[PDB]
RNA sequence: GAUGUCGGCUCAUCACAUCCUGGGGCUGAAGUAGGUCCCAAGGGUAUGGCUGUUCGCCAUUUAAAGUGGUACGCGAGCUGGGUUUAGAACGUCGUGAGACAGUUCGGUCCCUAUCUGCCGUGGGCGCUGGAGAACUGAGGGGGGCUGCUCCUAGUACGAGAGGACCGGAGUGGACGCAUCACUGGUGUUCGGGUUGUCAUGCCAAUGGCACUGCCCGGUAGCUAAAUGCGGAAGAGAUAAGUGCUGAAAGCAUCUAAGCACGAAACUUGCCCCGAGAUGAGUUCUCCCUGACCCUUUAAGGGUCCUGAAGGAACGUUGAAGACGACGACGUUGAUAGGCCGGGUGUGUAAGCGCAGCGAUGCGUUGAGCUAACCGGUACUAAUGAACCGUGAGGCUUAACCU
RNA sequence: UUCCUUGUCGGGUAAGUUCCGACCUGCACGAAUGGCGUAAUGAUGGCCAGGCUGUCUCCACCCGAGACUCAGUGAAAUUG
RNA sequence: CAGGUGGUCAGGUAGAGAAUACCAAGGCGCUUGAGAGAACUCGGGUGAAGGAACUAGGCAAAAUGGUGCCGUAACUUCGG
RNA sequence: GAGGACCGAACCGACUAAUGUUGAAAAAUUAGCGGAUGACUUGUGGCUGGGGGUGAAAGGCCAAUCAAACCGGGAGAUAG
């Protein structure tokens, strides 16, 4: 259940360490976001040799949530913490060469195909 | 939070119209002792539905 | 909005209801009859009656479970040893409500409550 | 009431093994992969059972590649398959929410061995 | 077409072969019978009156009992009207059944909403609460301003305000139906429906397409 | 209590 | 012989000089996307950073982040940051006390609702004999937003790049309604752990108090963050607009006679209220078929005999309820409590035995305890009655009783 | 203390009329009406951050006291 | 009348203590009650996701909290 | 064992917030706070008397009133 001013753990080797969800993309007066919804985020922290530096602003996709992703059978896959992959701001597609952690099944949506190919679980 | 004017005694009386009491008129004769008492209530002598109870 | 709730707050904190119904339950046993307000009298039926059910079968364990309630050895002694067998085959209906007019002190709904047998 | 319970019991499966909470339990899960319906395993210690007849379900925590992954599963759902108990065990208090904070060696559970 | 009287039993679910879990609300529907057939002649419009269930033989009043006596059949627990589909023509006393619901596809399950009792402005119209602090006093869940000043100088009619909530007729539209078990008189409409458990219900086909 | 203050508009 | 004064919170209502969506004209309109103007107020019409600020700038969204009225809406609704007292200081002015739409720090925001108005809920009476239900719908309110993606189609268009009009399908954001079945929260009335102390004579076992002592859970119920549905389609008459025929005016012209299309606006459809709709309506059903005086002699005043349908009162009550009301039950009986069985929660009681120097463990044992759940049960509490309400129901006219 | 003014530049933040540093074009700083600096101290002013949280997004439920009903006593401001 | 009023007497357990909790001696349940379990208000508990996005302002709540030991920077008037 | 030393009850003080605003109270209560071996606090009894007193200075305080207390008198002051 991502919202404004929410810290998220980085989900890939983009070189970012800590990030925050400054804005929630996708519709007027929108509040919550998650599962796989795009969110632009500031980079509050990053390792020195990484592709990204602190204070950078670019769109990113949620991959994991503490709330978890709901399923038609009523099952839900909760995670210990939130995470997101840094998509390119210009035209999607992840920047990092490796996405850590088990991405959820809901990412299956054409554009996110590059992300799910990495990380063997789920 | 206070009146700008003094109400008529007539206006005061209409408000009192719902204040009137109504007699229950539900008293019932005892099956045994025959003394009058309210329905679904024991007699002062302790009789109730003709059986002896309380005895005080 | 209540909705399918049971019991009554009776303008008192639950810590007192754990006590006020604890002592009154023993008073009903000691004299086999007590005078009390009608709303409270119905509340009493859910207290003393289960205690009578505990008396239906004597055991070392049940004697202590009764001790956790009422907190009087003199009251529980009447249980099992006396009140236990006396109801025998009967299941429930250990006591009955009997309204007895309204109290003079503030028009409070008085209502007698008493055991089915009364043999003292 | 009776109309409800009769409708529920008919849908209930009769092949569910008993299991104590805190036991390690694999949970097979059928899932679409955009085509083929390949089955996938999901082993993990149970942390909270919630029996509600047909509505019954239980959480299955698993610590994978860092942060743990909890997943509830309906007992009678078509999606779930085998519910084998890979490891006998026992813990006091059927709920195990406190384990969510504990990590690594802290997550140990002794075998029930009986 | 005509609807039929129903009765809430309790929400459940029906598992599907694909493994999707679709919620449903059990609704028993004893077969309705037409106590009287309204018409443009004697009544000024064509319609049917129907009833179901088994009211106690002692508690039914003679003026009501004499109405069912005209139908020649034992009294139901209540009475409800359903407008005719014009092309329909039903005889008096005919036992309409739940079998009609096999082809209805979608239905509107009318029911009486639960009584929330008297409620505040927040619960009824989802008004947001004011500041919980920052010097605030005796004002949180309160409606606050309800008008302008000397202009109007009166609260507008129909203004959103605290009052009674629930305990009123409502009708969710285009609810899906799943199973139609005539043998058990079941009516497993998809999703939640208005009404307390055990309350009377009036299921009708959706006007919506 | 009456208070004091000033009505400086 | 007092109209509280900027902004913010909350709550809005109206206007159209229309921000977005809709319908068109023209274009220096290829398409995509614009410019400008007309019609149209149904709905919708940003979160933040700075500043007391409206405004403004910036960051990023969005189909768009409209302009204004409403005492520059709204302090008997809130806030007191500003301004705007009494303290003090800086700059400046004056010999001085002081002053400065110069600045900084600090500085009590009263009122139990009489009427109007509004949100709800009742009592009384009338609707012309009384009563029980189903109603007809005059009228009124509510709902009316929209992206993205796909098909058409990489087609019309275009040099390339790009990329549709009409129509269809799917899925989200915001909003409204309903619901607890799932996922969660609450659960001081359920179980367990444990600290200090007191008490039950003590071992053991329990209880009291310390925010429920501190907690860990958790039934029903309630509830969203949870899941179902809703905006429409259609039709009627139109606004701008596009016309057909056609004279005045041999031609021409959408119009003067006539005729055809045309919008989220209007009238319906959609949902709710509703015959106090005094213009008080319909339909179905039920109940009442006794004997004499008085008076100003009639819609007159009473007595005796009668008291029906039904209602009310009382009691048990309810996922109904502030109080009334409403639904259900009341001995030919499941309304409430209890009870029996089950479920659920807690997770291995008490006692005994065994192992150990001991704290503790094991066996008995998924045991004990289970509130508000479910299925059964008349054990108890809902007494027989009495009460209210009557005894055939005006005048006039017409149509019928074949 | 600077009217112009949110001076300009740099730092902090996705964005900083406040804050820190510097420039000096000091409307109208200035040396006992004391200038500048200062460890410690402060229920002092301003800003940033960690932790923490219903302050908020958005309220939800529960425990007590009033509100409500019955009984007893019984005011108030105001009022052509 | 929930305010104000000096000195003296100083039990048990835990504790550094006259703090605080439970108790002894001893004194009280505070001069209106009985119900119902609506809003709203006051006094409290908890809350999933986020953690100052609230606001004039981290206001209020929340949180930190003991003893023993390890260890502790800029700066300084060498005590901090 | 030094200190207008430190933490912290009594005691003293009254910074924040809520409640209260015809209140229980003509300034309190509740949850926090400052000082607490001293420029401390307090009991008891004196001293300074109205253009005067006193003041670590607010023109505060001098019996709930102080940019000149209260009582009585001039006084039925004057009031365009
Ligand atoms: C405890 C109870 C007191 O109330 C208050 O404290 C509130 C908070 C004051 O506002 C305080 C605080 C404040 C800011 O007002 C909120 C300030 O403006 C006034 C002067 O004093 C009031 C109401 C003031 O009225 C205000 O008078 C203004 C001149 C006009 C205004 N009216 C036009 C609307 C009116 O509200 C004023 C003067 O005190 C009223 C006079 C009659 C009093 O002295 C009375 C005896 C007060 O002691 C009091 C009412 O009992």
């Amino acid at each position: 259940m991502i919202q404004e001013q929410t810290m998220l753990n980085v989900a890939d080797n983009s070189g970012a360490r800590r990030v925050m969800c400054i804005k929630v993309l996708g519709g007027s007066h929108r509040r919550y976001a998650g599962v796989g919804d795009i969110i632009k985020i500031t980079i509050k922290e990053a390792i020195p040799r990484g592709k990204v530096k602190k204070g950078d602003v670019l769109k990113a996709v949620v991959v994991r949530t503490k709330k978890g992703v709901r399923r038609p059978d009523g099952s839900v896959i909760r995670f210990d913490g939130n995470a997101c992959v840094l998509l390119n701001n210009n035209s999607e597609q992840p920047i990092g060469t490796r996405i850590f952690g088990p991405v959820t099944r809901e990412l299956r949506s054409e554009k996110f195909m590059k992300i799910i190919s990495l990380a063997p679980e789920v | 939070a206070v009146q700008q004017n003094k109400p008529t005694r007539s206006k005061r009386g209409m408000r009192r119209s719902h204040d009137a009491l109504t007699a229950v008129t539900s008293l019932s004769v005892d099956k045994t002792s025959g003394e009058k008492h309210l329905r679904h209530h024991i007699t002062a002598d302790g009789y109730y539905r003709g059986r002896k109870v309380i005895a005080k | 909005m209540r909705h399918r709730k049971s019991g009554r707050q009776l303008n008192r904190n639950s810590s007192h209801r754990q006590a006020m119904f604890r002592n009154m339950a023993g008073s009903l046993v000691r004299h086999e009859i007590i005078k009390t307000t009608l709303p409270k009298a119905k509340e009493l039926r859910r207290v003393v009656e289960p205690l009578i059910t505990l008396a239906k079968t004597d055991s070392v364990a049940n004697r202590r479970l009764a001790f956790a309630r009422t907190r009087d050895n003199e009251i529980v002694a009447k249980l099992f040893n006396e009140l236990g067998p006396r109801f025998a085959s009967r299941a429930g209906g250990y006591t009955r409500i009997l309204k007895c007019g309204f109290r003079a002190g503030d028009n409070a709904p008085m209502a007698y409550i008493e055991l089915v047998d009364r043999s003292e | 009431s009776n109309i409800i319970k009769q409708l529920e019991q008919e849908q209930m499966k009769q092949d569910v093994p008993s299991f104590r909470p805190g036991d390690t339990v694999e949970v097979k899960v059928w899932v679409v992969e955009g085509s083929k319906k390949r089955l996938q395993a999901f082993e993990g210690v149970v942390i909270a059972i919630r029996n509600r007849g047909l509505h019954s379900a239980f959480t299955v925590r698993k610590i994978s590649n860092g942060e743990g992954v909890e997943r509830v599963f309906q007992t009678h759902s078509p999606v779930v398959d085998s519910i084998s108990v890979k490891r006998r065990g026992a813990v006091r208090k059927a709920k195990l929410y406190y384990l969510r904070e504990r990590t690594g060696k802290a997550a140990r559970i002794k075998e029930r061995l009986n | 077409m005509i609807g039929l009287v129903g009765k809430k039993v309790g929400m459940t679910r029906i598992f599907t072969e694909d493994g999707v879990s679709i919620p449903v609300t059990v609704i028993e529907v004893e077969a309705n019978r037409v106590t009287q057939v309204k018409d443009l002649a004697n009544d000024g419009y064509r319609a049917i009156q129907v009833t179901t269930g088994a009211k106690k033989a002692n508690r039914v009043t003679k003026p009501e009992a004499g109405h069912f006596a005209k139908a020649g059949v034992e009294a139901g627990r209540g009475l409800w009207e359903f407008r005719l589909a014009e092309g329909e023509e039903f005889t008096v006393g005919q036992s309409i059944s739940v079998e009609l619901f096999a082809d209805v596809k979608k239905v509107d399950v009318t029911g009486t909403s639960k009584g929330k009792g008297f409620a505040g402005t927040v619960k009824r119209w989802n008004f947001r609460t004011q500041d919980a602090t920052h010097g605030n006093s005796l004002s949180h869940r309160v409606p606050g301003s309800i008008g302008q000043n000397q202009t109007p100088g009166k609260v507008f009619k129909g203004k959103k305000m605290a009052g009674q909530m629930g305990n009123e007729r409502v009708t969710v539209q285009s609810l899906d139906v799943v199973r139609v078990d005539a043998e058990r008189n079941l009516l497993l409409v998809k999703g939640a429906v208005p009404g307390a458990t055990g309350s009377d219900l009036i299921v009708k086909p959706a006007v919506k397409a | 209590a009456v208070f004091q203050m000033r009505n400086v508009d």
